[PDB]
């Protein structure tokens, strides 16, 4: 009878949006020959086939038509990035990526529990509370130091036997992407073509080299070294026609930056890799230890806590509970 | 450079010029009685399956090379083609296996492949119990052209690349070369065919 219906303003989006409204993308010169995409909040489907050429039309379509929770741009450059036929698109050179295949790499702890009862359940939804069960997955800067590793024998294969000049990349949530913006005959190599070299940093025909100096010069010595292939998803890489995660964007589950790493060695893994400031209420939907941004937290289902945005917000993304509100 | 023994370095029409003025191939074959047959030889040696003898055995290697093309080219026979063009490029390497590096170096500029010298690397392999050492580079997105449909021998990965180029020693240079020449043969066939030939002459090969 004096029950007050108001719903609470989804916060996050708030942040974003205020983010995406300074920040300065990274992005390509041949911006107007990329086909841009978005997932956006609240919807599993991408929001594909845009094309801008300009920060500024990028920048207005995120603030005002569609807020992306996700939001990348295809290595491959068209003629009509809006196209929606590969015949009409006309595809004409496609950027060299590689990614640290965190997957294979950590091997993270996952869980599933009810955001109501806060309890462990095995299947998709709580029939006590006939509620979609959530999971959280606790990444490790055990794991990211793992994923630095590779990102580095990486960054040598590439420049040192391909002689390349590799970018590299923060994923923004459980790893590292490596890109080399060629623009020569490379950006035309086949995907078959792409497949060799995949497996040549992959280490797969490659033999061992029993003799061999550490200075060797080839996988000669780096076999000499210890190095016995770099872990990547092949797929990233044999696959001509793949979506870009723009540089400086929000990883929808982290919010954290995009950010590019140009000395893998001073690469810390804290809370500063969030834009955000302020503080958060936070509301945690279970009783939980983990580690959250390279730091142990202790959550118990139910008592807020005023905790720095940046964690904030990243626990919230990693459903752990609500950001309640803001200061 | 012997066009004695790599008779493709040797364009067709300026093999034809020291004969006269307008002579063309066929009027050749019309008035030779040797070339028709010496070609007819090669075809079959080949047809049955042993080795081509190398064009230095011959009087006028060039003309006789040009004419085992037409008269494939009039014979109509892709399998045969392709047979023939495999046992002719296994025959030039053997002559390749003997020859100069400038000379390697050469062919492989007129066979349109990029390969060039530079400071040769060096390094102890286990097979040889000794040192090995490549002086042939190659640029890895060529090299990846070049092999793109050879064996897994080729593949990238058991490669020795540094600072983008591909090391290659003599032996792999050559192979390489064997290959373009293998295709070249496949695509000099075409020009021949592009004329109409003369009905005597068809049947004169056909025999
Ligand atoms: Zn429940």
């Amino acid at each position: 009878t004096f029950t007050l219906h108001q719903g609470q303003t989804n916060l996050i989006k708030s942040f974003f949006r205020n983010y995406y409204l300074n920040a300065e993308l990274e992005l390509p010169k041949d911006m107007e020959l990329r086909e841009f995409a978005l997932q956006p909040f609240g919807s599993d489907t991408y929001v594909r086939h845009l094309s801008f050429s300009s920060s500024e039309e990028l920048r207005d379509y995120l603030v005002n038509r569609n807020l992306p929770l996700h939001l990348f741009y295809s290595s491959a450059r068209y003629q009509l990035p809006s196209a929606r036929n590969m015949e009409e698109k006309a595809w004409m050179g496609s950027d060299l990526l590689f990614d640290i295949d965190a997957d294979h790499l950590c091997k993270l702890r996952s869980i599933r529990f009810c955001p109501v009862c806060g309890n462990a359940v095995v299947s998709e939804k709580c029939e006590r509370d006939n509620v979609e069960t959530l999971e959280y997955v606790e990444m490790t800067s055990e794991c990211i130091k793992r994923g630095l590793e590779q990102t580095r024998n990486l960054v040598e294969i590439l420049e040192d036997d391909f002689g390349l000049k590799p970018k590299v990349y923060f994923s923004g949530n459980r790893g590292f992407h490596v890109q080399v913006d060629c623009y020569g005959n490379c950006a035309l190599l086949d995907s078959d073509e792409r497949k060799e070299i995949a497996e040549y940093v992959m280490g797969i025909g490659v033999p061992g080299y029993p003799g061999g100096s550490e200075n060797a010069p080839g996988w000669v010595g780096r076999k000499n070294r210890g190095i016995n292939g770099v872990t990547i998803d092949e797929q990233v890489t044999i696959d001509v026609k793949r979506l870009i995660r723009i540089p400086n964007s929000l990883h929808g589950k982290s919010g954290l930056i995009v950010k590019r790493v140009p000395n893998l060695d001073d690469f810390e893994f804290n809370e500063t890799l969030s834009p955000f400031t302020g503080y958060t209420i936070f509301l945690p939907y279970i009783t939980i230890e983990t580690e959250v941004l390279g730091s142990i937290i202790k959550l118990n289902r139910g008592i807020p806590i005023k905790i720095k945005s940046s964690i904030g917000i990243y626990l919230h993304l990693r459903n752990l509970g609500e950001v309640k509100a803001y200061v | 450079l012997d066009v004695k023994k790599y008779p493709f370095i040797k364009s067709l029409d300026d093999e034809l010029k020291k004969y006269g003025g307008g002579i063309t191939l066929t009027d050749l074959l019309l008035n030779s009685t040797t070339l028709i047959d010496q070609a007819k030889d090669r075809i079959q040696k080949t047809k049955s399956g042993d080795e081509l003898p190398h064009y230095v055995s011959y009087n006028e290697p060039v003309l006789v090379f040009y004419t085992t093309l037409l008269s494939l080219a009039i014979l109509n026979d892709v399998k045969l083609i392709r047979r023939y063009a495999y046992a002719e490029a296994k025959q030039f390497r053997s002559l390749l296996h003997t020859e100069n590096e400038e000379n390697l170096l050469e062919i492989s500029k007129l066979l349109d492949l990029k390969i060039n010298r530079c400071d040769p690397i060096k390094f102890y392999l286990e097979k040889k119990r000794r040192i090995i050492q490549k002086e042939f580079c190659v640029h890895f997105i060529d090299y990846l052209k070049y092999t793109k449909d050879l064996k897994e021998d080729w593949k990238l990965s058991g490669q020795i690349l540094h600072k983008g180029y591909v090391y290659l020693d003599k032996n792999q240079l050559i192979g390489l070369i064997a290959e373009s020449i293998k295709s070249k043969i496949v695509e000099m066939i075409r020009p021949l065919n592009l004329k109409e030939i003369p009905e005597k002459l068809k049947s004169l090969i056909e025999r």
